[PDB]
């Protein structure tokens, strides 16, 4: 896809223990 | 995103 | 002297080092380790296709 979704460390950490526990989403706003 | 784990 | 210096530490970073760019930004590269970043972070990234990176300092800005 054309969309780009930007992480920082600290959102990627976060986002990688949720991925484990099946929490997979996450809510765009801009 | 691009790392050196990229295939 | 190194092709790609760490953003981080300045060290060359090589192809059989976990490093990520900072595609957000300044498109330095930076060591996993360097940037605190967790092996699975490392991974989910690297298999998310839609997913950039950027560095503290870049992210700040
Ligand atoms: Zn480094
Ligand atoms: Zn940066």
């Amino acid at each position: 896809g054309a969309m780009v979704y930007v992480f920082s460390t600290e959102m990627a950490n976060k986002a990688a223990e949720a991925v484990l526990k099946g929490q997979v989403e996450t809510i765009v706003s801009f | 995103a691009r790392t050196k784990q990229t295939a | 002297m190194a092709v790609y210096p760490c953003g981080i530490c300045t060290n060359e970073v090589n192809d059989d080092q976990d490093a990520i760019l900072c595609e957000a930004s300044c498109q330095k590269w930076f060591h996993r380790i360097c940037t605190g970043m967790t092996e699975t972070a490392y991974g989910l990234l690297t298999a998310e296709a839609s997913a950039v990176w950027g560095c503290d300092t870049c992210m700040a800005d």
